[PDB]
């Protein structure tokens, strides 16, 4: 026999549904989710890391001028300076005093710590999500992991579960994210090869091995001092290690629905929005036919205590005449109060717990195939802050017959009444004035 | 809470205002030809606040 239902996506919450086949005793299932991942798809676009310069050992030859040659490496700049007269440690270096010339070169490369430390960019797309559900009934506790796009079945002892696709598939990401060591950000990074100096994305590369760079930090070469040997050097300072101290607040603090992150693969867990549908193919060796089905009649329910509040703070007893021992099943057929236990015991009186966030509930309950009702009046608790949430639907609406709005029909009927003598005493002379 | 309480206040009072509005014009028409004659023989129909 096959069935369909919907369950709310919120961790640690009971929900329950039926089958009522024909002939046989009823059967009540409960469904409860324990985990909910989420996963987008990525494709890399570039990386960045810190860099380092090199100034390899400038060249002097005296009374003979120069010429330097070009060569392939990113951001190579050579220069040529006339009229230099150094003065090294031992004495004066060489004496062809007027006509001396000197060259200089330097370049930029990646540092030695890039293969442990980098900050990469990415791009997002449509995403899929998977859940873990604990389902119990009959004589069996089981749990099951499942994809949520509507194609993946799974086998319990004879039964098939396939899940509805989604309510809606929005995500707490937009199209461009950037990931650096255990938290994800939300930037808008420059495209490629257009990083102006100083800010983020100053050194690019695709997949992190080698051979290709991009570097525009504005190298210029300056004139050396009067009577020394060094190489001067001028540069706007680096762009990576000026980002990781004056940064932002991360995305682990402005996530919308409690949606927590941890990422060697990027995820978003326990994210609590919406409904997930479920459908059911149920086997046949998990019912009871009629032989051990007890017959129960003249059911009468009362109440003794209630609060609102946030847990199982409503108690009720039951009265019934038995004929045979066994085990029946219980349910309340309305959305205003959910019960606690999944199977009452046999002969005598027995109690049931329930919770309801309303002033005056009324519903109909049925331990086995006979039905009954019982209603109550309620009062608020004296507290303000709890540590554990939400064990009711959250519907606080008035009933059709309460102390509160039994006042309502008297006033509306009362105001409905006094026009009624007014309407006809108009008319009773309205005929006679056509004499 | 406001959105209920103001609408119930206004549906009640105009019907109060309605009820008085048509009862008088009946008292008008039930009275008025008696006002017109040269003769003040109003019968004993005092339940209608006779002059």
């Amino acid at each position: 026999y096959e069935h369909t239902a919907v369950i709310p996506n919120q961790v640690g919450f009971p929900y329950k549904a039926h089958v009522a086949r024909e002939g046989y005793s009823p059967l009540t299932l409960q469904m409860q989710v324990v985990e909910t991942s989420l996963e987008p798809t990525l494709n890399l676009e570039y990386i960045t890391c810190d860099y380092k310069t090199k100034v390899p050992s400038p060249y002097v030859k005296c009374c003979g001028t120069a010429e330097c040659r070009t060569q392939d490496k990113p951001e190579y700049k050579c220069a040529v300076f006339t009229g230099v007269y150094p003065f090294m440690w031992g004495g004066a270096y060489c004496f062809c005093d007027s006509e001396n010339t000197q060259m200089s070169e330097a370049y930029v490369e990646r540092a030695d710590v890039c293969k442990h430390d980098y900050a990469a960019a990415y791009r997002a797309h449509t995403a899929s999500l998977r859940a873990k559900i604990k389902v119990t009934y009959g004589t069996v506790n089981q749990t099951v992991e499942a994809y949520v796009n509507g194609d993946h079945a799974v086998t319990l002892a004879g039964t098939k579960f396939i899940f509805g696709p989604v309510s809606t598939a929005w995500t707490p990401f937009d199209t461009k994210i950037v990931v650096y060591k255990g938290e994800v950000y939300n930037q808008d990074f420059p495209p490629y090869g257009a990083g102006q100096p100083g800010r983020f994305g100053d050194i690019q590369s695709r997949t992190l091995d080698s051979k290709d760079l991009y570097a525009n930090t504005g190298l210029k070469l300056a004139r050396p001092a009067a009577g020394n040997i060094h190489v001067p050097y001028t540069q706007t300072p680096s762009g990576f290690k000026t980002w990781q101290k004056d940064r932002d607040s991360p995305l682990n603090a402005k996530a919308p629905f409690g949606c927590t992150i941890q990422t060697n693969p990027v995820r978003a867990m326990n994210c609590a929005v919406g409904n997930i549908p479920v459908s059911m193919d149920i086997a046949d060796s998990a019912f009871t036919r009629l032989t051990d089905a007890p017959i129960i009649s003249e059911l009468l329910c009362t109440v003794s205590t209630c609060t609102h509040s946030s847990d199982f703070g409503g108690v009720a007893v039951l009265s019934y005449k038995v004929e045979k021992a066994g085990r029946c099943d219980v349910h309340s057929h309305s959305n205003v109060a959910v019960l606690q236990e999944v199977s009452i015991e046999a002969e005598g009186r027995s109690v049931i717990h329930f919770s309801t966030a309303s002033a005056a509930p009324s519903f109909i309950v049925s331990v086995c195939s006979s039905r009954a009702t019982c209603t109550a009046k309620c009062e608020p608790p004296k507290d303000h802050v709890v540590t554990y949430p939400a064990n009711h639907n959250g519907i606080t609406l008035p009933d059709l017959s309460s102390t509160a709005m039994t006042w309502a029909q008297h006033l509306a009927g009362g105001v409905g009444l006094l026009i009624a003598l007014a309407v006809l005493i108009l008319v009773i002379v309205t005929c006679i004035t056509l004499r | 809470t406001i959105v209920v309480v103001i609408r119930v206040s206004v549906v009640v009072l105009l019907s109060f205002a309605a009820s008085v509005y048509m009862c008088v014009v009946a008292r008008t028409k039930c009275l008025t030809p008696y006002a017109l004659t040269p003769g003040a023989v109003v019968p004993v129909t005092i339940g209608v606040l006779c002059c």
